[PDB]
């Protein structure tokens, strides 16, 4: 990437616009006794 | 950017007054800007930016008064601070121990310097009864009341 | 406000619900709170020059002149200016 | 990771400092505020600030400066300036009444109240360095702070730290332009304790800095605006080879070793070059050959004294911008061909030179012009005994009758230190007769 | 942030500094009421030196009003900016003075000064740190002669360590309105030699010669002749209240200008001074300035300083100026007079310079002189002395009251020691 002043430079003297900003568990299951909401 | 060369010695307007420049910027300034007196005249001296053969002996009019140059040519010229800031600008305080005088600083009480300084700044810019409530609490509870 | 036609002063009393005198006997400047002018620019009248002759009086040697030339101006209030029912800015009291 | 301590005393030294870092925030690209600009990009290292700042998490960055002054009304134009957002908002130490002149209302009276306060400040910063290297204080002779809190300062932080050189840079009184009357009286009292505690003070004055101003810069009428820019300028021409990278920089260290011959002569002068306009830089040839020997004028030094009657001691000069290394080596062998340049004896090699690859700057709306180059003089000599002649002939003729002697009295100075100081000037002054002299 | 006690007592001294309030509360934009009213911040910062805040935005002075007469006192009231005052620092008497110095300091003055003292040491009390004190009167008056020399005397035995600025009217040879000048003017001499840092000598036919030369006013009255004196009188402590260049406080003109404990008598000046013609044709500098300091018809004492010599010289400039203009003509002034000045100091004139000049004019300075020539002064008025204490004329209402002739002796004893000593030192 570059800075903005730079980006200023390349566009009034060489007269181009690029700006490309390139970057770089579950339950387990129920057994069977009590209820399903106090075993879990 | 017309300018003196430095060294120059004729006169400038207002040359004696302006200080702490050299003779350059001070020329330079006093040049444009007319203020008080008339700006350099419109008439700026300074600071610049045939068919008759030699030897003839007839009259050509007004060919006397020309100079410096040649038959021909004679020929041919015969013929042709914080408190003037506004009260939402951020920048209106003053930084911890600064001595100056803040109107209406005095008054208030426990608060930092900075936001003291910053109120100081904006402002100088600018039951029923004991029966009743506890009676008939069988009908109406305390929180009722 | 007390206001002498033969000198065109002013002197101000008050009258307590007396502290005697407000403002002294003395031309009430009309506009604004004056600044105070810096001292020998009030003069009434203008002098080209004092007499080069050493021998003179003091009062009788002035060469006085045609051009009113750092006359300062100043409104006075007046008997024409005030009426009945107009403000007043008595040295910055309106 | 190079660090260095600016303190800033009495008038002379704080308004002096508000014009030095008029100069270092706009050589490494820093706004007043303390942010870096997000735009425009400068040429500066990250460890290019850090001899003269310090960078805060929060990307800000802070001054290594400590001012100090027993009055308030110089240090509120700086809490309320351009700069107010810069500072340590403690590093600004506040005073009640000034010294009035007075050597012993500043280190007897009024001085011992805040000494506490100056002295953790340096506790505080030091603790903060990585790596110290020495001090700058920045005061003048003949006042009464810059003589008072600078006496008692000195000797207590050379009790403190131990081996750390120590430059000041003080306003010389000058031989004929003078604003004081106490101006013999003050001068003569700092002295007593530099030669214990100062290892290299540098001396500027006033009378040759405004005759300086007035031919090569032709200005008709300079302030005290015009001095501390070109004073300013000087301070980061030597402090320049700790910031930036050049042939062969010069060490804080190493020069306190390459200009004190004995322990008791250690006043060199400075001296900055090409001084010169606008209108003349862009006609003239400025050459290496020709900066130098404009140094060797006997008008261009900046301090009010001809160096033809003395003969040079130790030499040391400071180059910056684009130079190469050999048009310097010439520019030397052509001096010591000259004849009125005299170099004592007993040190034939005095020269030593330091080179720097970054050219000058110049502030927005200043004066100087835009050079490549630079080169900085600080020339050790025995001239000054003359300028201190005259100075102790101001001292017997004033105490001959013991004028204005009461009001040091009256503080608490006996009246028996007056004698034991001007006997100190007494030998101050046989040494360079001493020193002088060719075996 | 210094603070400065003012006290005011006789009917000269009341007058002019109640046209000293006039003059700084236009300087620093403060309404006849109280109220702020200016166009730039830098004449608020410095407020609390002369000024006191009060609940809503409104000023009052620290000045401490005291007569023997009620006369005056209702004139202060009456003046144009008279509002502005305090009414609990209105402590007076009811008896006059009669123009007898025994009447003001010890028959009927000594039951006044025990209400006098405790509202000054009320107004420096609630200061923070003080600097100095103010005081206005009269050398010749039977109240600011006596009185005078009462108050300073009290206040010195309590405040050791300050400085005194008694700005004192001194007699005049030719414009003498009492017959008693010389016994009230000896009278005051041996408590101001003594107990005072510096006073400023003021007389009034050299105020009468700069009116009639400098000004050429046609009637110069009392209104324009006592603010001659308050231009100097707010001049000297410019450096106190605004922003400056090279600043210099009131103690650091008394370390400069007092070589020797009795030898303090400045004489004053102004310096921009012009008639109203004029204004047009004179060329406003440095230059110009420093040839109206050294005039001999420009200071403000019936001395000629050709006749004697120079201690010490100060003068406080203002506005916006180089320093090296400053600095050559104040050494240029210097090597032309060297005869004026004395060989053994060297550097007699200090330099002081402000960033703030007074309204309605680019730059002012302020001149103070320190001179052998003021030994004319006193040397006339002690010859006055003695051809009445010969005959012992005008004697019976001073020793009537607990004055005795032994008193008389002494006090002129003083004044040949003070004379003496400017002598002395000439040759
Ligand atoms: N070149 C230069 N000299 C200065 C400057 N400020 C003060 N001086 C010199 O300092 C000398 C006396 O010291 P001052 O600065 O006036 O006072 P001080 O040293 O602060 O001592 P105090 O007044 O007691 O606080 C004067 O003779 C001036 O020549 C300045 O900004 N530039
Ligand atoms: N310049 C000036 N002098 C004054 C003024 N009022 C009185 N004097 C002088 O004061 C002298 C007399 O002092 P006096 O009033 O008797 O002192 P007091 O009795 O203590 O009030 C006279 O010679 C006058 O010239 C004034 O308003 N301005
Ligand atoms: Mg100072």
């Amino acid at each position: 990437d570059c800075d903005p002043f730079t980006r200023r430079y390349y566009k009034e003297k060489f007269g181009i616009t690029d700006l490309p900003r390139i970057d770089v568990q579950e339950l387990p299951p129920y057994n069977g006794f009590g209820l399903v909401e106090d075993s879990a | 950017n017309p300018h003196y060369i430095p060294g120059y010695t004729g006169h400038c307007p207002l040359l004696r007054f302006s200080v702490g420049q050299t003779y350059g910027q001070v020329t330079g300034q006093l040049l444009r800007g007319p203020p008080g007196l008339a700006w350099p005249p419109v008439h700026r001296t300074l600071l610049p930016p045939s068919s008759m053969i030699p030897g003839y002996t007839g009259f050509v009019p007004r060919a006397q008064f020309i100079f410096a140059k040649n038959c021909s040519q004679v020929w041919a010229e015969a013929l042709s601070s914080p408190y003037s800031m506004d009260d939402r600008d951020p920048r209106k305080f003053f930084m911890s121990g600064f001595t100056g005088y803040v109107p209406c600083a005095r008054f208030l009480f426990g608060s930092s310097f900075p936001v003291l300084t910053n109120q100081a700044l904006q402002e100088f810019g600018q039951g029923h009864t004991f029966g009743h409530l506890t009676h008939d609490a069988l009908g109406l509870s305390t929180f009722q009341k | 406000l007390h206001y002498f036609l033969c000198d065109d002063t002013i002197e101000i009393k008050e009258l307590l619900p007396a502290l005697k005198m407000f403002l002294r006997r003395s031309k009430l400047p009309k506009n604004c709170p004056p600044r105070v002018y810096q001292p020998g620019q009030i003069t009434d009248r203008a002098v080209l020059n004092s007499y080069g002759d050493f021998i003179k009086n003091q009062a009788d040697g002035y060469l006085f002149d045609r051009y009113k030339l750092g006359k300062v101006d100043q409104e006075f209030y007046k008997d024409s200016d005030l009426s009945l029912g107009v403000t007043i800015n008595v040295w910055g009291r309106k | 990771m190079r660090e260095c301590i600016s303190i800033h005393v009495g008038q002379a030294g704080v308004q002096i400092g508000n014009a030095c870092w008029e100069l270092y925030c706009l050589e490494h690209g820093i706004q007043p505020d303390g942010q870096m600009p997000s735009d425009k990009t400068i040429g500066g290292g990250d460890d290019s600030f850090n001899t003269f700042f310090s960078e805060t998490g929060a990307g800000k960055h802070v001054p290594r400066a400590v001012f100090v002054d027993l009055e308030p009304t110089v240090i509120d134009e700086v809490r309320t300036g351009t700069y107010r957002q810069l500072f340590h908002p403690e590093q600004l130490i506040t005073g009640k009444e000034d010294a009035a002149n007075n050597y012993a209302r500043g280190h007897y009276t009024i001085g011992k109240e805040i000494i506490d306060l100056v002295l953790d400040r340096i506790r505080k910063l030091a603790d903060q360095c990585t790596g110290l290297q020495g001090f700058l204080v920045f005061h003048s002779f003949g006042g009464g702070t810059g003589s008072g809190f600078t006496s008692l300062l000195m000797e207590r932080l050379s009790v403190d730290y131990g081996k750390k050189s120590k430059l000041e840079f003080s306003i010389y009184p000058a031989p004929q332009v003078s604003t004081a009357v106490v101006e013999p009286y003050n001068s003569i009292l700092t002295t007593h304790t530099t030669l214990e505690h100062s290892d290299c003070a540098f001396m500027v004055d006033n009378e040759a800095i405004y005759d300086i101003c007035r031919r090569n810069l032709d200005i008709e009428r300079p302030t005290y605006t015009n001095l501390n820019r070109l004073i300013g300028q000087i301070v980061s021409s030597i402090t320049a080879s700790l910031r930036f990278d050049g042939a062969l920089n010069v060490d804080l260290t190493e020069f306190q070793t390459n200009l004190v011959p004995y322990p008791r002569i250690h006043f060199p002068l400075a001296t900055y070059a090409p001084v010169i306009s606008a209108e003349k830089a862009y006609h003239e040839q400025l050459s290496v050959a020709e900066i130098t020997n404009a140094c060797f004028e006997p008008a261009n030094q900046m301090v009010k004294c001809d160096p033809r009657h003395g003969k040079y001691m130790a030499c040391c000069l400071l180059y910056r911008g684009d130079v190469v290394p050999k048009d310097v080596n010439a520019a030397i062998a052509t001096i010591k061909t000259k004849r009125t340049i005299q170099f004592v004896d007993w040190c034939p090699t005095g020269f030593k030179v330091g080179i720097n690859y970054q050219p000058p700057t110049v502030v927005p709306g200043g004066d100087l012009a835009k050079v490549q180059r630079a080169v900085c003089m600080l020339s050790n000599t025995t001239a000054i005994a003359e300028a201190w002649a005259r100075l102790d002939h101001k001292f017997d003729l004033m105490y001959a009758k013991r004028a204005f002697v009461h009001w040091y009295v009256g503080e608490g100075m006996e009246e028996g230190e007056f004698s034991e100081a001007r006997e100190d000037m007494a030998a101050l002054e046989k040494d360079y007769e001493e020193v002088g002299v060719d075996s | 942030m210094r603070e400065i006690v003012h006290l005011q007592a006789g009917q000269c001294g009341n007058q002019i500094g109640a046209k000293f309030w006039e003059v700084i509360s236009d300087e620093h934009g403060i309404d006849p009421t109280g109220t702020y009213h200016g166009d730039s911040d830098l004449q608020l910062e410095r407020i609390n030196v002369y000024y006191n805040e009060a609940t809503g935005g409104k000023y009052v002075p620290r000045a401490v009003l005291v007569d023997l007469e009620p006369g005056t006192m209702d004139s202060v009231r009456s003046g144009p900016f008279g509002q502005i005052f305090r009414p609990d620092n209105f402590v007076f008497g009811q008896s006059g003075a009669g123009n007898n110095w025994a009447k003001g300091h010890y028959t009927e003055g000594a039951e006044l000064v025990d209400s006098v003292l405790d509202v000054v040491r009320k107004e420096a009390e609630s200061c923070d740190c003080l600097q100095g004190f103010q005081l206005t009167h009269s050398l010749g008056g039977g109240t600011g002669s006596g009185m005078g020399t009462l108050l300073i005397s009290k206040i010195r035995e309590e405040y050791p360590d300050r400085i005194m600025n008694t700005f004192s009217v001194v007699p005049s040879p030719k414009v003498s309105d009492t017959v008693v000048e010389p016994y009230n003017a000896t009278l005051s001499v041996h408590q101001l030699v003594e107990n005072t840092d510096e006073t400023y000598c003021i007389d009034n036919e050299a105020l009468y010669d700069i009116c009639f030369r400098t000004l050429k006013l046609t009637t110069p009255t009392y209104g324009d002749l006592n603010h001659l004196v308050s231009a100097t009188m707010s001049g000297v402590t410019t450096c106190l209240r605004f922003p400056g260049q090279l600043n210099a406080d009131l103690r650091k003109l008394a370390v400069n200008m007092v070589p020797f404990p009795r030898l303090h008598f400045f004489m004053p000046g102004f310096a921009p001074l012009t008639s109203r013609g004029s204004q047009q044709y004179r060329a406003l500098t440095v230059p110009e300035l420093t040839q109206q300091m050294f005039d001999a018809k420009n200071m403000m004492a019936a001395c000629d300083p050709r006749h004697g010599r120079y201690l010490t010289v100060a003068a406080v400039f203002r506005g916006r100026m180089s320093m090296k203009e400053v600095d050559e003509q104040m050494l240029n002034v210097q090597n032309k007079n060297s005869s004026y000045f004395v060989e053994w100091i060297p550097n007699n004139v200090k330099t002081a310079v402000c960033d703030i000049p007074p309204r309605g004019l680019k730059m002012s300075a302020t001149f103070i002189g320190n001179s052998t020539a003021i030994q004319e002064l006193f040397k006339r008025i002690s010859e006055q002395f003695t051809a009445m204490f010969r005959r012992k004329a005008f004697l019976h209402w001073y020793t009537g009251e607990g004055m005795d002739e032994m008193e008389f002796t002494e006090a002129e004893s003083n004044m040949n020691d003070l004379v003496s000593e400017y002598q002395q030192y000439q040759d």
